C-alpha cells in the first residue's frame, strides 16, 4: 500500500499538500562559490560535506569535535600539513568528477578493454611482436613496474583519512583508484600474454624479485617507500607522489620507456594498455595542478608561504627521481640499440622531453630554479 | 468451393508429387515456365490454385534450382539463363521491347511476361534484377505520365473489365 | 602543442561529401522516374560515434525507468484492461511500419548518390531498428507484468489471423518497399512520419498515462526524439530532385497516391483504438485529425514545400469528408468480427456512449442502436452462441475488403463517403470502395493482387480457422480474444463453434 | 490527470482489473525455437519481426503482399538471391546484438576515443614518430583507404533493403555501420595530427586522389567497384565483402599494413584507432560465418547447392583481390625497409598469415581448395 | 593459437597479495593496540574496471527512474 499509487492515501496526501511553493530558491546549496560561471553539479553535490568548524579554514561549522582520539588529536585539523590557507574548499576538480561520472567513464574502459582483448586474440596479432622485448623486457621489467603504481596507490590511505576538504578527498581518492588500477592493468597484459604465448609465466614472482632486489628499480623503491610510509603530511604525499616522482621518472618508465619502445619492437599490445595510464595520468594532473598552483602555491595569504614548502619538498623529492632515473637508464643496456631510441642521444632527448615538461607543467609555476640540462645529464652518467 | 488448411492441404501436396517427378533442367525450365504462364499475374491462364500457387512455384523454385547445381556447369550458372539462352541477350532483346513500347498497356504486358518466363532460377539473380529494374522504369514513365487524364468510366473500358456492379 | 584537443563530430561531418567518388557504374539499383541532386546536403552533422552516445544515453533513461522504478510500482497491472489490449495492436502494428522503415530507407540511401545524403537515410536506418526494438520491448514488458499476457506475447503470429492485420501491412509494410523509392519515401517521411507517426507517438502517450499506462509514454517519448531527422530525410529527398524535369511531371501524382494510401487505413482504425479502445477519453479523433491532417501537415509542413513545386493533395478534400464517421463504420466491422483478433474488446459503456452521442450526433440512433441490439443478443455470452458477423450476414449487411487498401466495407451500415464497384477481370472479382483506389487498381492491377481473408477462409468454419491459426491461450481451448474484457465467462473453440459461423465469398452474388 | 495516480481513476481502473491472470504464458514468443539453452532477449526482439509468409521459407504469414512494385516484384521474394534454404530466419548473431547492446558499445568507444584524445595531446607523445610515415604514408596511403571501407559501407544499402530476414538484417546493418565508422575515424586521425602538427594537411584532396589514381590502391578500387555496384545478390554481397575482400585485402592492409609497421616506426598514435577496426572485424566476423557457415553452407537440403555459388562466387572475388594485394604490395617501396618486415621475407609472411587464416577461417568452411603457397607467390609478384 | 580470450576479473585478483612488499618501514601510520594480520584474505573478488562497471550499471537505472519516470509522474 504505497501513497503514490493508492487511491485512499494519494487522495489523503493530495489534501495535505499546499497548493504553493513555501519558498523559491531551488538550487540546491545556491551559495557555494561558483568557481566556473554558474553552479555545476559536481560543485552542489560535494561542496560543504564535510563538516569542518570555523577554526578550519572554510568550514562553516562551529564548536569542538564531538570525539577526538586519546591525548585530543581532532578528527580533522590544521595539524596535518604545514600548508596554510583562506579555504581548504577552494580546490575544484578540472573534470567536475564526482562518483557517477568517474565510475561512468571507467565502466567504459572496463567493457571496451575486454571487446578488445577477445578480438586481438583471435586476430592473432600477438605473432609480430618482438620475442626478446616480449620474453625478456615486458614480462620482467614492466611486470616490475606494476609494484611502482601500487606502491603511489597505497601512499593515499592517509590522505583518504587525513585531507581537510571534500573535493581534495574525492581528488585524492580517484588519483588512489586509477594507479591501483594501473598496477592491476600491468597485471592483465601480462596474463592475456600467458595464454596466447605457452610458457610465458605471467605470475609476479620474477617482477617481484625485479622491484625489490633488482638495481635497476632501486632508487625507485627507495623513493616510493619514503613517500608512502616516510611522511605523513598530505599535501607532501600528493605533491611528491604526483607533482614529482611520477611526473618525471613514471611518465618516462611508461610514455618514453614501455610505451615508445613498443612502437620500435613491433608490440600492438602494450600501447593499449599505456593510452590508460597515460590518460589517467594527465586527468590527475589537472586536478593536482588545480589543488597546488591555484588554491595552494597562489593563496592570496599563504602563497609565499606555502611556496617555501614547495620549493623545498620539490629539491628534495626531485633529487630522489633524479637518482631513481639513473638507475633506470641501466636497463637501456638490455635492448636491441635502435639507431635514435636507445642510444645516448636517442634517450638523451626522452630526458629532454620529461625533464622540460616539467619545468613548464610544475617547476615555473611553483617558482622553482631547474636547469634541464644538468638533470639529464645526471640521469644520463648511469648510461 | 470449400477451402482447406492455409498451409497444408491437398493441392500442395500433389504439385510436391509432380514436382517431385522433374529430373532434367530443360524438364524443370519448361514445367517452371507453363507454371507461371498459367497462374502467375493478373493475365494468369488460371485462378483456381489461387491460394496455393505462390507456395507451389517456390517450391518448382527450389527443384530447378537444385537441378542447376549439379548439372550445369559453374559458368553458365552466371553467364545464362537455363533455357540455354545468354543472359545478356535475353536482357538485351527484353530491355529493347519495353522500350519500343507505344502505350502503358502494351508496356505492362511486355514487364510482367518478362518475370513469367525469366523469374529466377530461370534468369540468374544478378542479371534478372537489372533487367527488370529498367523495365521497370519504362512502364513507371509511361504509366504516371497524365494519371489522372482519363476517367473512371474510360479507365475501365481500356482495361476491359466486366462491371458486375455500381453503388 | 601540448593542449588538450580532440575532434569534434561537426569537423568530422566536413569531409562526408567527398568520402564518395566517380565511375561510371556509381549508380541506384532500383527503378525509378528521379534523379536526385549528387551535392544535396544534410541537416544534422551526425557521425556513427557520434549517433551511437547520442542514443545510448537515451536508451539508459528509458531503460531505468520501466526495469526500476515502474517494475518497483507494479505498474504494468495498473493500466485500465480495454488500454492494456489495444497495446497488443497497437504497439505490434507500430513495430511493423518501424520495421519496414530500416529497409525503405535503406533503398532511400541507395537512391542517394551524396554522401551527406545518404548519412540522414543510414542514420534514419539505425533509428528504424531501435524503434522495432523499442515497440517489441512494450509487448515484451507487458507480457511479464500485465494480467493477459496472451496476445501480447504472440501478435507476430497471432496477427496473421484477421482482416485488420493486412491494412496496416498495406500502409506500413508495403507502401514502404515496394515501388518508386521517391513514392515510397513520400509514402514514409512526407506523409508517415510527417503527416501520422510524429503526431500519433505523442496522441498515444496521451492516451495511455489517461488510462494508467506509463509504459508507453516511457517508451515513445523517447521515440518521437529521433524522428524530427526522419521528417527532414523526406524534407531532403524533394529538395535533392527539386530540379528534375520529372518532378514536375511526377512528384505530385506520387504525394497524392502516398497520402491516400496512408489516410485509408489510419483514418479510420487509429480513430477506432483511441475511441473504443480506451476507458478514458483524452479529445475526439475527429478534432485531432483536423488538426494533424487539414491543418498542421496539409496547412504548415506542405505549405514549406510549395517552394518545390510541391502541392496539397488532391485527394485532401475527400478525405476530410470521411474523418467523421469512418471510423465508428469500421469499429461495426471490428466488434462485429471479433474472434479474429488477438486482443479483448469491450462494448461501448452507458457513459462511453454518452461522450459518443456528445462528440458526434447521430452516432446514437445508428451506431449505439446496433451496438446495444448485439449486447442483448447475447454478444458477450459464451452460452449465446451468438456472433455479430452472422448477425451481419441474415440482415442483409456484407462486408467486402477493398483489393487496394483491404480496409473492410459494409455499404448498407456504412456512413463514410465510400462505395462499391464490383468488377470481373479475367475470371476474377474485385470489390472496390472508392474513387483513388479503384483508379489504382485500374491502372496497376499488377501491383494489387493481395488476396483476402473470405478468399483464404472460404466454406470454413470460424473455429477450425482460429485454432489452425493459434488463436488460443496456453490451454489451448480458450481464445486470446474475447468480447468482453471481464476475467471470468471466456470463450472457447466449443463456443465459437457452436455459432457455427461459415466464411461465405461475398462476390458470389455479383 | 492520469490513471495511475489519481485517485479516482486509480480507483475505477483498480474495480475494473481481475484478481487473477488470464494466462500463464509470459514468455514474449515463446514459440520462438532457441539456438541456445533457453530463448535469449536478443532472439525475443528480434525473431520473426519481419512479415514474411509461409511462400517465403521460415515465415509464418500467408497470402500475397499487399502492394508490389509495378510488374509484380514482391516486396521481399526469393529472386533476391540464388542461395536457398530451410529457414531465413534460422540465423543467430553469436553477439546477441539488438540495438541497444550495439549503441551501448559503441557509445563508450566514442567516449573513451575523445578522453584518450585529450589526453594524448597534451602528452606531447606525437613528438617521437617517424616523420616519414607520418608526412607521406599515414596522411596519403591511410587516408586513401578511407574510401575502401566507404565503399564496403556502401555496398550494403540494396542488402539493407533485400535481405529476407530481421537478424540478417541487422546483421547486415551494423556491419555497414562499421565500416563507414573506420572511414570516419581513418580521417579523425587524420584530423588529430592536422591539430598537433603545423602544415600536416588532414583534408581528403590528397587521399581522395591516390584512391582513383594511384596504381597501389587500382585493384582495390576495381574490386570494391564491382562488390558496391556490381550486384544485387545480397548474399553475394555480404561474403564477397566481408569474408573475401575485407578478410584478404582490407585485413593485409590494416592489420599487416598499417598497424603493424606503426610498431615499428614509432607511432603510438595509430595502433589506438587499428584496434577499433580490428575489433569491428572480428565482431562482424561471427555473424557472417554464422550465416554462411552454419545457416547456409551447412543447410540440410541446400548445403551442397549454397556452396556451389559460394565456392563460384570465392574463386571469382577471391582473384580480384589477390590482384587488389599485388597492387598494394607496391606501397612497400615507399618505406624504410626494416630487415624482416618491410623487405621480401617480412611481407612474405605477412602474405602467409592472412592467406593462412582465411583457409582455416573461411575457406576450408565452404569446402574451397587453396593452396596458401601459390597466392602469396602470387601477390608477391607485385613486389 | 587464435581463440577469442579475455582476462576475468578473478584471474587478476589472484595476483593482489603479492603486490605488497617487504621492508622495514611497511607499517601504519595510526595509534592503534592491535596488529592484522598480513595474509588475511578478502571476500569479494573486485578489481577497479569491474568496480566501476559493476557500479555504474546501478547508477544508470537509478538515474533513468529519478531524472525520467518520476519527473515524468510529478512524484516529487
Ligand atoms: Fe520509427
Ligand atoms: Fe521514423
Amino acid at each position: 500500500k504505497r501513497g503514490l499509487t493508492d487511491p485512499e492515501r494519494a487522495a489523503i496526501i493530495a489534501a495535505a499538500v499546499p497548493d504553493h511553493a513555501l519558498d523559491t530558491q531551488r538550487k540546491y546549496h545556491y551559495f557555494i562559490q561558483p568557481r566556473w560561471k554558474p553552479l555545476s553539479e559536481y560543485e552542489q553535490l560535494s561542496c560543504y560535506a564535510q563538516p569542518n568548524p570555523d577554526w578550519i579554514a572554510g568550514g562553516l561549522d562551529w564548536g569542538d569535535w564531538t570525539q577526538k582520539f586519546h591525548g585530543g588529536r581532532p578528527s580533522w585539523g590544521n595539524e596535518s600539513t604545514e600548508l596554510r590557507t583562506t579555504d581548504w574548499y577552494r580546490h575544484r576538480d578540472p573534470a567536475r568528477r564526482w562518483h557517477h561520472p568517474y565510475v561512468k567513464d571507467k565502466s567504459e574502459e572496463a567493457r571496451y578493454t575486454q571487446r578488445f582483448l577477445a578480438a586481438y586474440s583471435s586476430e592473432g596479432s600477438i605473432r609480430t611482436i618482438d620475442p626478446y622485448w616480449r620474453d625478456e623486457i615486458l614480462n620482467k621489467y614492466f611486470g616490475a613496474l606494476l609494484y611502482s603504481e601500487y606502491g603511489l596507490f597505497n601512499a593515499h590511505s592517509s590522505v583518504g583519512r587525513d585531507c581537510l576538504s571534500d573535493t581534495i578527498r574525492q581528488t585524492a581518492v580517484f588519483a588512489a583508484l586509477d594507479k591501483v588500477d594501473n598496477a592491476q592493468m600491468i597485471q592483465m597484459e601480462r596474463l592475456f600474454i600467458a595464454k596466447l604465448v605457452p610458457g610465458f609465466d605471467a605470475s609476479t614472482d620474477v617482477p617481484k624479485k625485479i622491484w625489490t632486489t633488482d638495481p635497476i628499480y632501486s632508487g625507485a623503491r627507495a623513493t616510493v617507500q619514503e613517500i608512502w610510509q616516510g611522511v605523513q603530511d598530505w599535501n607532501e604525499i600528493l605533491w611528491a607522489g604526483h607533482a614529482v616522482y611520477d611526473a618525471t621518472f613514471g611518465q618516462f618508465a611508461r610514455r618514453e620507456f614501455f610505451q615508445r619502445l613498443a612502437t620500435v619492437y613491433g608490440d600492438t599490445l602494450t600501447p593499449f594498455f599505456t593510452a590508460q595510464s597515460q590518460t589517467y595520468f594527465q586527468t590527475t594532473r589537472g586536478a593536482i595542478d588545480d589543488l597546488f598552483v591555484y588554491c595552494l602555491a597562489n593563496d592570496s595569504e599563504f602563497g609565499a608561504h606555502n611556496r617555501t614548502f614547495l620549493n623545498a619538498w620539490t629539491e628534495h623529492y626531485l633529487a630522489s627521481s633524479v637518482a631513481a632515473l639513473k638507475d633506470f637508464v641501466g636497463l637501456y643496456a638490455k635492448v636491441e640499440k635502435v639507431a635514435g631510441a636507445t642510444d645516448s642521444a636517442g634517450v638523451s632527448e626522452a630526458l629532454q622531453r620529461v625533464f622540460g615538461d616539467w619545468k613548464i607543467d610544475y617547476a615555473d609555476k611553483i617558482g622553482f630554479r631547474v636547469d634541464v640540462d644538468q638533470k639529464v645529464d645526471a640521469v644520463l652518467a648511469g648510461y | 468451393a470449400k477451402r482447406e488448411p492455409i498451409h497444408d492441404n491437398s493441392i500442395r501436396t500433389e504439385w510436391e508429387a509432380k514436382i517431385a517427378k522433374l529430373t532434367s533442367v530443360d524438364q524443370a525450365t519448361k514445367f517452371i515456365q507453363d507454371f507461371r504462364l498459367a497462374y502467375t499475374s493478373p493475365f494468369r491462364k488460371s485462378y483456381d490454385i489461387d491460394v496455393d500457387y505462390q507456395y507451389i512455384e517456390r517450391k518448382i523454385e527450389e527443384k530447378l534450382s537444385v537441378l542447376k547445381t549439379e548439372k550445369l556447369p559453374v559458368a553458365d550458372l552466371i553467364t545464362k539463363a537455363t533455357t540455354g539462352e545468354d543472359a545478356a541477350a535475353v536482357e538485351a532483346t527484353w530491355i529493347a521491347k519495353i522500350k519500343a513500347a507505344k502505350s502503358k498497356y502494351e508496356a505492362e504486358a511486355i514487364h510482367i511476361e518478362f518475370r513469367q518466363l525469366y523469374k529466377p532460377p530461370v534468369l540468374p539473380v544478378n542479371v534478372f534484377l537489372r533487367t527488370d529494374a529498367a523495365l521497370g522504369t519504362v512502364l513507371m514513365e509511361i504509366r504516371n505520365t497524365d494519371y489522372y487524364g482519363t476517367p473512371l468510366e474510360g479507365l475501365r473500358k481500356e482495361r476491359g473489365v466486366k462491371v458486375l456492379h455500381l453503388q | 602543442n601540448r593542449a588538450p584537443v580532440g575532434v569534434e563530430p561537426q569537423e568530422v561531418h566536413k569531409w562526408l561529401q567527398s568520402f564518395n567518388w566517380d565511375f561510371k557504374e556509381n549508380r541506384t539499383k532500383y527503378p525509378t522516374k528521379y534523379h536526385m541532386a549528387n551535392e544535396t546536403k544534410e541537416q544534422f552533422k551526425v557521425i556513427a560515434k557520434e549517433y551511437a552516445r547520442m542514443e545510448a544515453a537515451k536508451d539508459e533513461r528509458q531503460f531505468g525507468t520501466l526495469l526500476d522504478g515502474l517494475t518497483r510500482l507494479g505498474a504494468g497491472n495498473k493500466v485500465h484492461p480495454r488500454w492494456g489490449e489495444t497495446m497488443k495492436v497497437i504497439s505490434n502494428f507500430l513495430e511493423v511500419g518501424e520495421y519496414n522503415a530500416i529497409a525503405a530507407s535503406a533503398m532511400l540511401w541507395d537512391s542517394a548518390t551524396a554522401a551527406e545524403q545518404k548519412n540522414g537515410y543510414l542514420a534514419q536506418v539505425l533509428d528504424e531498428i531501435r524503434h522495432t526494438h523499442q515497440c517489441a520491448f512494450i509487448n515484451h514488458y507487458y507480457s511479464k507484468h500485465y494480467h493477459d499476457p496472451a496476445g501480447h506475447n504472440d501478435a507476430r503470429r497471432t496477427r496473421a489471423i484477421g482482416p485488420l492485420w493486412k491494412g496496416m501491412k498495406r500502409v506500413f509494410a508495403d507502401g514502404f518497399i515496394s515501388g518508386d523509392a521517391v513514392e515510397c519515401s513520400v509514402n514514409l517521411q512526407l506523409v508517415g512520419e510527417a503527416c501520422f507517426t510524429n503526431p500519433l507517438i505523442v496522441a498515444v502517450t496521451e492516451w495511455a498515462s489517461a488510462n494508467g499506462d506509463e509504459i508507453t509514454p516511457t517508451v515513445f517519448l523517447s521515440v518521437e526524439t529521433d524522428e524530427l531527422r526522419h521528417m527532414a530525410n523526406g524534407y531532403q529527398t524533394v529538395v535533392s530532385i527539386a530540379n528534375d524535369p520529372a518532378s514536375a511531371k511526377f512528384l505530385n501524382t506520387d504525394l497524392n497516391n502516398a497520402f491516400w494510401t496512408q489516410q485509408k487505413y489510419f483514418t479510420p482504425v487509429l480513430g477506432y483504438l483511441f475511441e473504443y479502445g480506451s476507458k478514458f477519453k483524452v479529445e475526439p479523433w475527429v478534432k485531432t485529425w483536423n488538426r494533424w491532417v487539414s491543418e498542421d501537415w496539409g496547412g504548415i509542413w506542405i505549405g514549406r514545400l510549395g517552394k518545390y513545386g510541391v502541392e496539397s493533395p488532391r485527394s485532401l478534400r475527400d478525405a476530410k469528408r470521411d474523418a467523421y464517421w469512418a471510423h465508428h463504420d469500421l469499429a461495426l466491422a471490428a466488434y462485429a468480427m471479433w474472434p479474429l483478433g488477438f486482443a479483448r474488446l469491450a462494448l461501448p459503456d452507458e457513459e462511453d456512449q454518452a461522450w459518443f452521442e456528445a462528440n458526434y450526433p447521430g452516432w446514437a440512433d445508428h451506431y449505439g442502436k446496433i451496438f446495444n441490439e448485439w449486447k442483448k443478443l447475447g454478444y458477450e455470452d459464451p452460452k449465446s452462441g451468438f456472433i455479430p458477423y452472422q448477425w451481419l450476414l441474415a440482415n442483409g449487411h456484407d462486408v467486402y475488403i477493398d483489393r487496394v487498401s483491404q480496409v473492410p466495407f459494409i455499404p448498407s451500415l456504412a456512413k463514410g463517403t465510400g462505395s462499391l464497384r464490383v468488377h470481373e477481370f479475367n475470371g476474377k472479382k474485385h470489390s472496390l470502395t472508392d474513387d483513388w483506389g479503384e483508379r489504382q487498381w485500374l491502372i496497376e492491377p499488377e501491383r494489387y493482387e493481395c488476396h483476402n481473408v473470405f478468399e483464404q477462409y472460404e466454406g470454413r468454419e470460424l473455429s477450425e480457422v482460429i485454432a489452425e491459426g493459434h488463436g488460443v491461450r496456453s490451454d489451448g481451448k480458450t481464445l486470446i480474444a474475447q468480447p468482453h474484457t471481464r476475467g471470468d465467462n471466456l470463450w472457447t473453440l466449443e463456443d465459437i463453434k457452436r455459432a457455427g459461423c461459415v466464411f461465405p465469398d461475398p462476390l458470389a452474388k455479383f
